[PDB]
């Protein structure tokens, strides 16, 4: 993996590391999962950590996180996080994100919305003015 | 009053969702 790739995964790791101490605990994993609408049990959190806890000290450090992330990338069907994310938004895969597609992602992620907010979000990202957000515009905005 | 913050929050929430799935897909 390149240094830029390592940096991206550091960003991801930091979205979980609540205390910023360099490790992801079962409790931290659970907080993120709870925020996403999931309520895993303690043993469940323990197995998720265990499967990736290479040295077995009970928490996940960045090297272990990287091994996991690297394993995912080093696979034919795995794309870059940014591209994978764009595809979550662009469900019909035509390369453009519609208002309906944006409302769907926001709803799925528990983000409240109004039509005006959605229209301004698109407008702000819509550089070529075609009424939708293409990949290039998606990258620029994100 | 820019909308960039909402866009950025969605990306971050999705990135977290994908990492959780990765903890599950691992094998
Ligand atoms: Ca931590
Ligand atoms: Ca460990
Ligand atoms: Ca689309
Ligand atoms: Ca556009």
């Amino acid at each position: 993996l390149t240094e830029e790739q390592i940096a991206e995964f550091k960003e991801a790791f930091s979205l979980f590391d609540k205390d910023g101490d360099g490790t992801i605990t079962t409790k931290e994993l659970g907080t993120v999962m709870r925020s996403l609408g999931q309520n895993p049990t303690e043993a469940e959190l323990q197995d998720m950590i265990n499967e990736v806890d290479a040295d077995g000290n009970g928490t996940i450090d960045f090297p272990e996180f990287l091994t996991m992330m690297a394993r995912k990338m080093k696979d034919t069907d795995s794309e870059e996080e940014i591209r994978e994310a764009f595809r979550v938004f662009d469900k019909d895969g035509n390369g453009y994100i519609s208002a309906a597609e944006l409302r769907h992602v926001m709803t799925n992620l528990g983000e409240k919305l109004t039509d005006e907010e959605v229209d301004e979000m698109i407008r702000e990202a819509d550089i070529d003015g075609d009424g939708q957000v293409n990949y290039e515009e998606f990258v620029q905005m994100m | 009053k820019s909308k960039k913050a909402v866009w950025h929050k969605l990306l971050s929430k999705q990135r977290r969702r994908a990492v959780v799935a990765c903890f599950r897909m691992t094998p």
